[PDB]
């Protein structure tokens, strides 16, 4: 975690160099070949790009200042070090698939515009991604 | 020591989706921009920015600011190992955000009952289409606040059910910034 | 570029087919396209011979039959050699930029006199051309001629605002046709006639473009230029003009579309006709002396071929196309 | 470092089985359900080809249309809806999904994980791809047919006047689909890459392919939301009568800046990994390591970051651009993408080079890509590009770099892998075989459009007067084009054949020097990837797995200076 | 002590150590288990509560 | 605590880009690295503003561009080499103090 936050800040201070390069100068520099006039798409969207990455950097790196040494980090790091347990780790799961279908009803339906159709599709979605998130929590049978 | 301290899973791919956001919004952003300086090079914008109603939406605001908070200290017990609380207030977060939806709902009926659609003019597109597609984010966040109610119904509460519950409070935090982002673009930049 | 390519058979392969320019910022455009394919060229000789040299020499049979042995010299870094080839691409690209904001900024100016324009009208899926203005020295009777034609135009400019009441774009109807120019002498291309637009030669020369619809292209092979046709070009931030300071050869040449528009895209041609100075003139006094005058008219009127030579309408039998026979000899 | 200590009865572990044994009904319910990085990676693969044969059909028929002048079988509409949808299904249902099953099948091993951070998201972004190319291809079911417009779907020609047909909101609709399953992949890709690596592997002792996937996934994470968005207003103009995409609100360039931003940007994330393919492949089959491996991650890195200014250079002639704010920062993203050649001729630099299938399939992505990039920085002037816009020279260049990358590459990284897939070989003859065919094929196609374009051919012509003089041209390059048509029947017959029949792989590495982890493990390899991990101590660990006595050479030859590193004395206070 | 409920399935805890989970912070590499981490497998087929059948049918 | 120096016997060589006196893990480097990069821009604004006033164009405020141009180039430059030298400054006493340059 350590190294690839810092990598986080070349792109922010390019985006953001870039993003005030652009605006002044689309709002400043003549041309006889083209307008002139604060370009805002391409404003917005790179001063929200250098947006993203300063979010994604800044919490990557408040994270590392509090983890430990692991081992994975650690150039000289002995693999018995990482004994122990892992994680959980889905084994297997139809919900994928269901919320794929489901997607594609409401898209569908939307192409078409039947409103029943973007409803249903909505009602799909929605149940199909409770059931992923409720997949190992369905209580024993019970009479 | 009993084990290393190391980055919650989890949040990381939590934080990694709520990038998605941020630049779902940007094209939003765009489409209102280009359209208020095209509005504005006509001196015709404040034509229909004399539909709104910033003390309303201000406390629209209000509301969703609180819930903002309330999810927060729902965190907080979560990570206590305290069941009862999470329950508590993520349903008057629950609450407080069925109450902006609702409003914003009332908002447009509003604007729409005298005169405001999407059609009436490009204001009222970029209007609808800005403030509509942050108001789906917000039912999609009340969703997922039941989900994880539902979740601490059915399952055991164990660490990974209260990691579960910290990012769709990640979620509805990003919601409600967006709502600020929205709100001082909408009612007061105009 | 200033400088021109070099001669005979080598500047034929480097500029690989591109026209030869009728108009003095087509010329520095295909010198600066020479001179960089020269460069490209060299650059990629080097490249491709070090990949045959891969090849041819440093095989692993070649190694183990003069004793080299199993693994070779495991040499990962040369860190000046890594700084030499990440400048040299640096500097060689801008030396490329400066030349190319050179040549750029010769193409893209207004720093010209234009003594005729042309107001060109786009739409789905032919051109209207339409002489806008005239100088003196050139239009007929000696004055200086303004081509707009008021109540056609004054017919647009009201369109701006629908009396219905609707009006939603920033206050103006969606069908606003306000941007639109209609000159006095036009040139409606249709189907079946391919529009000829007759220009003078060594004279300045303006286009004004704009679309009725969607969004089209005004390309001239033989410019070496082209620029996209956008309806509404002030809101769409388009600089709407461009300017040549003459135009070099008398002749015919073709111009075609560029921009997908739809379906009979590929159908939208005309032909760019230049004319020593004073038979413009003469044409130009016919068709102001004959509003009823067709264009072709006024063609044979100055000598000229009655239609087009660079190009020819299409078939438009979607049968008889199939078997080759796809022009319909309209001359 | 530690030695363990040596036990009694050791026994190595159990290999499982290579593919074509499989017993009836073993995989139908396993593909529905399977949670694997490397099922779900083999099916991405095999989805994103079988879509590349279904678009290089449109393009063959295009190829046939224009053989002569006329509209021999084809219409308008029909050609218009080709040349659009061989675009759409050769971007975002081939190059992107391929691009994330490589990712998936081959990532974790060589970081050293089990599993992937998210797998059901994995699945979901595998299931979710394949409902978008549905969505795309189901046009062509109604009547009217698929959409018109080409696949950049410019405006107004999108709107709900210019095209009223529901094909064209199919075609977003799917495009909006594939993007998901892009986003889904990207987070999984991250994620896995920052918690769970091997102990001893830091970032910087990742492969080259790895660091490619990481860059790229930060900007499929930046990108893919944008096109999601604009996408999204087209659709509320077209079905809710919307106002925001309409010329008078300027909304042609705004719809092109959008659409631009993300689209530049998808064309560098299909290039960089394969970059990465070939960055794997070449140190292998030339002895070496890869040379200026830091500093290839700097330029990776570089290539990241310069992605997002460069959008506009494909609105040079719109009239509207800052022309030499973009023309200058093509010039410099086109300068990183450069320091890769200089690597991998150093990597070949007097290597000991053995020519298998894969290495001659990753020197034709060399050489065809270096024409491609060549091609490209003369498209970056503008004043060449008011002339070559829209032209058939840029159709020569854009083919000339996707069919280097996403197809040549791509065919090198199935020959490569093809045994930690299957423990199976592929059939060397056929391989050459359409190695060849592909080589003739390409060449003798795209090679002369270069002059067909230049002469004045626009792209998305569907008819031409014999008078223009292009015939000539079309000709040949058609005739080439069936040529490349044919390559893929050797390649299928050598994948279907081999997976199969082929022969069988007996150990962990058959190239032999195998330099990234997933040599240092089965072919193929068990449910979660590793029985067991060696120490990781550079940036190639099977290498030193393979071969101790050349660790010592591997070291000491790394840098050309004396720098006297042996002579150093103990450093640790003590070994405790 | 009161001043918070703890739930049941909460696992053993030192509140020296900061919480057992945080937003930021976890003690597994990857996601944490649904049965808790202070359970541990394989059990006994006994508490397992399977009863496995036995089916006979006729021929 | 913070972590000691690995231990190496005489006679081993590492390779070890990301060790923790390694400036790559540093950040100090990486913005001086984005800085460098930021570098170019303002040696675009010069090469065009001179090269638009060299054909007759821009002449009315060719000056202002190139002056920005250059004090842009210029400051990005002086604060991209002191980022990097202060995050290299670890490796540079670790070298001091001990025999490896890796
Ligand atoms: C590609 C698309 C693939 C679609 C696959 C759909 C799978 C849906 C879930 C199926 C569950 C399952 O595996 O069933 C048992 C069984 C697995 O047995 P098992 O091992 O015991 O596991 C059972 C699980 O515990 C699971 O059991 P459970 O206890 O979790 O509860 C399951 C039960 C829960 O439900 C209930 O209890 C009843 C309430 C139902 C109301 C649902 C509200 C919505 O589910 C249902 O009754 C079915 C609901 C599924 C909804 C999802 C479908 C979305 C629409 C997709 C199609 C639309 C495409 C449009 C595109 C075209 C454009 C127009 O699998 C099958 O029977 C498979 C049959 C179908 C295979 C599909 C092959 C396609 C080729
Ligand atoms: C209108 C007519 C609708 C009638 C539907 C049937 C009514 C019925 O049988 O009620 C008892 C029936 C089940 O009672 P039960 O004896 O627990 O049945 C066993 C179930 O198979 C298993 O049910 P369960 O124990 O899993 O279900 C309870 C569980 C899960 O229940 C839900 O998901 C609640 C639905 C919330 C709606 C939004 O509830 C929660 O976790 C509550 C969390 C807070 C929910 C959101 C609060 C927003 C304010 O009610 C429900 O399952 C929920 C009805 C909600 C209606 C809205
Ligand atoms: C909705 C689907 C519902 C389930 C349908 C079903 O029954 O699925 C299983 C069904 C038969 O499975 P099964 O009989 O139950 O399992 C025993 C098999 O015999 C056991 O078969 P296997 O595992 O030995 O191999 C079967 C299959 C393995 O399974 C698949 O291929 C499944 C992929 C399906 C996704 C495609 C979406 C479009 O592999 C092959 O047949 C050979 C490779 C095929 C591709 C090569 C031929 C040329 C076309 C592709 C171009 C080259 C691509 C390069 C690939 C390089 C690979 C490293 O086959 C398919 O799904 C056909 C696809
Ligand atoms: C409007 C949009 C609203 C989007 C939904 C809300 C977003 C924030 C949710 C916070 C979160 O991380 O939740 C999962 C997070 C996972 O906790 P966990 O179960 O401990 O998972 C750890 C396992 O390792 C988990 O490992 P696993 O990989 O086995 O499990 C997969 C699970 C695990 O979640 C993660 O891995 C979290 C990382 C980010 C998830 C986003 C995936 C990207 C989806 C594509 C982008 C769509 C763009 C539109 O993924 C999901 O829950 C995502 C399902 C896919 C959503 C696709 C919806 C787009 C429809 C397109 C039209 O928390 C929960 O599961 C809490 C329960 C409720 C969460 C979902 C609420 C659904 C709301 C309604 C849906 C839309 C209406
Ligand atoms: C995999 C996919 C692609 C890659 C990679 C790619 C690479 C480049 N392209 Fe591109 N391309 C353009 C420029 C470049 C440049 C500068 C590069 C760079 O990656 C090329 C640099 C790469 C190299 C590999 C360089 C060679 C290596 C070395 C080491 C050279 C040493 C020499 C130096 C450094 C000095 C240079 C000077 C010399 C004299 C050679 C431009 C405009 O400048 C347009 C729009 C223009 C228009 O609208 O007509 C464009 C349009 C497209 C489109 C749009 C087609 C559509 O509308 O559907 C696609 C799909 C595409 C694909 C791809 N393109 N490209
Ligand atoms: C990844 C990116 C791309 C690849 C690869 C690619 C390959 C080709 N291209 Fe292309 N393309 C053109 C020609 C070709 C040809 C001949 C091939 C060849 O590689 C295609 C041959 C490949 C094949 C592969 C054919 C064999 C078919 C088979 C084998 C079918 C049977 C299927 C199965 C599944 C059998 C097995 C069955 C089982 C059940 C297992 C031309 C002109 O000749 C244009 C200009 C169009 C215009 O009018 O401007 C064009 C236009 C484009 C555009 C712009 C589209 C637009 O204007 O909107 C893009 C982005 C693009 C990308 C790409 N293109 N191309
Ligand atoms: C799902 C569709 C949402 C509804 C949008 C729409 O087009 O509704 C039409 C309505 C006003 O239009 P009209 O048909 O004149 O109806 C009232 C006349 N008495 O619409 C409006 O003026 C109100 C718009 C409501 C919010 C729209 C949210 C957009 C979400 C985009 C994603
Ligand atoms: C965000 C993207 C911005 C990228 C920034 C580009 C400028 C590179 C500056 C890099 C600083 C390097 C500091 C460093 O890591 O030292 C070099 C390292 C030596 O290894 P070691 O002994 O382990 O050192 C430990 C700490 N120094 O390793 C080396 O000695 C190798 C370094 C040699 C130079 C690398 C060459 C990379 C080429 C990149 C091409 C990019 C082209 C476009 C930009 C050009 C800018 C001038
Ligand atoms: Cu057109
Ligand atoms: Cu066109
Ligand atoms: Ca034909
Ligand atoms: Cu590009
Ligand atoms: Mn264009």
């Amino acid at each position: 975690m350590k190294s690839s936050a810092k990598l986080m800040y070349g792109p922010t201070v390019f985006m953001a160099a870039m993003a005030v390069i652009y605006i002044f100068a689309t709002m400043h520099v003549s041309d006889g070949g083209s307008v002139k006039g604060v370009e805002w798409v391409g404003s917005v969207a790179l001063v929200l790009s250098a947006g993203l990455t300063l979010m994604l950097g800044v919490y990557l790196h408040f994270t590392e200042v509090r983890v430990d040494v692991l081992p994975e980090d650690w150039e000289e790091a002995e693999v018995a070090d990482k004994a122990g347990t892992l994680g959980f780790f889905s084994p297997s799961s139809i919900w994928p698939a269901a919320m794929s279908g489901a997607v594609g009803f409401l898209a569908f339906g939307v192409v078409y515009f039947h409103y029943w159709m973007i409803a249903v599709g909505l009602m799909l979605l929605i149940f199909t991604i409770t059931k992923l998130n409720l997949q190992y929590g369905v209580p024993k049978e019970k009479h | 020591v009993a084990a290393l301290n190391r980055p919650n899973m989890v949040s990381v791919g939590t934080i990694v989706f709520l990038s998605q956001e941020l630049m779902f919004f940007a094209g939003l952003f765009a489409m209102y921009f280009v359209s208020r300086a095209n509005g504005l090079a006509n001196g015709s914008w404040g034509e229909q920015t004399d539909h709104l109603n910033v003390p309303y939406a201000l406390l629209i605001t209000v509301i969703l600011v609180s819930s903002s908070v309330t999810c927060q200290f729902g965190v907080f017990a979560a990570e206590r190992g305290d069941v009862y609380g999470l329950r508590k207030w993520f349903l008057v977060t629950i609450i407080l955000g069925s109450i902006f939806v609702i409003g914003q709902g009332y908002e447009y009926i509003t604007l729409v009952g005298h005169g405001l659609t999407i059609q009436s003019s490009v204001y009222g597109s970029a209007f609808f289409i800005t403030t509509g597609f942050h108001a789906l984010h917000v039912i999609a966040g009340v969703m997922a606040f039941v989900v994880v109610l539902m979740r601490i119904h059915k399952s055991k509460f164990t660490p990974a059910q209260a990691t579960a519950a910290m990012v769709v409070s990640y979620y509805w935090h990003f919601v409600d910034v967006v709502w600020i982002g929205l709100f001082i673009t909408i009612y007061f930049i105009q | 570029c200033e400088v021109a390519p070099p001669g005979g058979v080598l500047g034929d392969f480097l500029r690989m087919g591109w026209p030869d320019g009728i108009t003095p910022e087509a010329v520095a455009m295909g010198n600066f396209w020479s001179w960089v394919w020269v460069a490209a060229w060299i650059i990629g000789i080097i490249m491709w011979g070090l990949f045959l040299t891969a090849i041819f020499a440093w095989g692993a049979k070649r190694a183990e039959k003069r004793g080299e042995g199993e693994f070779p010299k495991q040499l990962q870094y040369n860190v000046p050699l890594e700084l030499v080839l990440t400048i040299v691409p640096i500097i060689i690209v801008m030396v490329l930029f400066f030349f190319t904001v050179q040549t750029q900024d010769k193409v893209t100016a207004l720093d010209k006199n234009p003594e005729v324009t042309v107001d060109v009208t786009a739409y789905q899926w032919n051109w209207k051309f339409g002489y806008s203005e005239i100088d003196g020295s050139l239009a007929p009777g000696g004055q200086d001629y303004q081509g707009s034609d008021p109540e056609r135009q004054a017919a647009a400019e009201a369109s701006k605002k629908d009396p219905s009441g609707d009006n939603p774009i920033h206050g103006n109807s969606k069908s606003d046709v306000s941007y639109l120019e209609f000159n006095r002498i036009e040139t409606l291309g249709t189907t079946d006639e391919i529009p000829v637009m007759v220009l003078p030669v060594n004279t300045p020369i303006e286009f004004n473009l704009a679309s009725a619809d969607v969004a089209h292209s005004f390309w001239v092979p033989e410019f070496l230029f082209k620029r996209d046709a956008y309806a509404h070009p002030e809101a769409n931030k388009s600089q709407r003009v461009f300017q040549i300071e003459e135009i070099t050869e008398e002749g015919a040449f073709v111009g075609r579309c560029a921009e997908m528009c739809g379906t009979y895209h590929a159908m939208m041609n005309f032909e760019l006709r230049v004319v020593d100075r004073d038979s413009f003139a003469e044409y130009i006094s016919f068709r102001d002396s004959n509003p009823d005058a067709t264009n072709a008219q006024a063609l044979e009127h100055i000598g000229q071929a009655p239609y087009a030579t660079s190009t020819s309408p299409f078939v438009s039998d979607r049968t008889a196309t199939r078997d080759g026979e796809n022009t319909q000899s309209n001359a | 470092t530690a030695v363990a200590p040596r036990v009694d009865g050791h026994v190595a572990p159990q290999r499982p089985e290579p593919t074509g044994h499989a017993r009836k009904g073993s995989k139908a319910w396993l593909m529905m359900t399977t949670t694997d990085h490397k099922q779900l990676g083999i099916m991405y693969i095999i989805m994103s080809f079988s879509f590349f044969f279904l678009g290089g059909l449109m393009a063959l028929l295009i190829r046939a249309e224009l053989f002569t002048p006329g509209l021999q079988f084809l219409s308008n509409e029909q050609f218009n809806q080709l040349f659009t949808m061989h675009g759409t299904v050769m971007l975002l249902l081939y190059g992107t999904p391929i691009v994330w099953g490589f990712a998936n099948y081959v990532l974790p091993l060589q970081i050293g994980a089990p599993d992937v951070a998210f797998p059901r998201l994995n699945a979901f972004g595998f299931w979710i791809t394949t409902v978008g190319g549905v969505a795309m291809l189901t046009g062509f079911l109604t009547p009217g047919g698929a959409a018109d417009f080409g696949w950049t779907m410019y405006s107004p020609l999108s709107d709900a006047i210019h095209s009223p047909g529901l094909g064209s909101d199919m075609w977003i609709v799917g495009v909006g689909a594939t993007g998901i399953g892009s986003v889904a992949s990207a987070i999984n890709m991250l994620t896995t890459i920052l918690c769970l690596r091997a102990p001893g592997m830091t970032m910087f002792r990742m492969p080259i392919f790895t660091w490619n996937i990481f860059v790229v996934s930060v900007l499929a994470l930046l990108i893919f939301p944008l096109l999601l968005a604009a996408a999204l207003g087209v659709l509320y103009d077209r079905k809710l009568g919307g106002h925001l995409y309409d010329p008078a609100n300027g909304g042609s360039l705004l719809w092109q800046h959008l659409f631009w931003f993300f689209g530049h940007p998808e064309v560098y994330v299909l290039a960089l990994p394969f970059f990465g393919i070939v960055s794997e492949i070449i140190p292998v089959f030339s002895r070496k390591p890869m040379f200026g491996y830091v500093g290839l991650i700097f330029a990776t890195l570089s290539i990241g970051a310069l992605s997002m200014a460069v959008w506009a250079h494909h609105m040079f002639v719109t009239g509207a651009v800052l022309l030499p704010f973009f023309s200058f920062m093509t010039f410099l993203i086109s300068v990183p993408t450069g320091v890769k050649f200089f690597n991998w001729v150093g990597t070949m630099w007097k290597g000991h080079i053995t020519w298998e299938t894969p290495m001659i399939w990753s020197v034709g992505f060399m050489a065809t890509f270096l024409f491609g990039g060549l091609t490209g920085i003369m498209l970056a002037s503008p004043p060449l590009d008011f002339h070559l816009a829209d032209s058939y020279f840029l159709i020569a260049h854009f083919h000339y770099t996707l069919f280097g990358t996403v197809v040549f590459a791509s065919c090198a990284g199935v020959y490569f892998w093809f045994p930690k897939m299957t423990g199976r070989m592929m059939d060397e003859r056929l391989g050459k075989i359409h190695f060849w065919l592909t080589f003739v094929g390409f060449h003798g196609t795209f090679l002369i459009q270069h002059w067909v374009g230049n002469m004045g051919m626009p792209r998305r012509y569907a008819d031409y007067l014999d008078s223009d003089g292009f015939t000539i041209y079309n000709q040949i390059s058609t005739v080439f084009s069936f040529l490349l048509g044919l390559s893929v029947i050797p390649f299928i017959w050598n994948v279907f054949k081999s997976w199969r029949y082929g022969e069988l792989v007996t150990v962990d590495d058959p190239w032999g020097y195998g330099n990234s982890l997933e040599w240092a493990t089965s072919c193929p390899p068990p449910r979660h990837n590793f029985a067991s991990l060696p120490r990781i101590r550079s940036e190639r660990p099977a290498f030193e797995l393979h071969y101790p006595h050349m660790i010592e050479r591997m070291r000491a030859e790394a840098h050309t200076g004396h720098h006297d590193d042996i002579n150093a004395p103990e450093l640790g206070t003590a070994p405790a | 002590e009161k001043k918070h409920f703890v739930d049941p399935a909460w696992p053993e805890h030192n509140p020296a150590d900061g919480h057992v989970v945080t937003e930021l912070i976890s003690k597994v590499a990857g996601a944490s288990s649904p049965w808790g981490d202070d359970k541990e497998f394989p059990v006994s087929a006994e508490e397992t509560g399977y009863v496995h059948p036995y089916t006979r049918i006729n021929r | 605590p913070a972590p000691e120096r690995m231990h190496y016997i005489k006679g081993y060589v590492p390779v070890a880009y990301s060790s923790p006196h390694s400036s790559l893990e540093r950040s100090a480097t990486w913005l001086g690295m984005g800085f460098l990069l930021t570098a170019l821009a303002g040696v675009g604004a010069v090469l065009f503003a001179v090269g638009a006033n060299s054909v007759g164009q821009q002449q009315e405020h060719w000056v202002l561009y190139s002056i920005i141009g250059v004090v842009f180039a210029v400051v990005c430059t002086v604060l991209g080499t002191v980022l990097i030298i202060k995050g290299r400054a670890p490796y540079n006493r670790y070298v001091k103090e001990t025999g490896r340059t890796q």
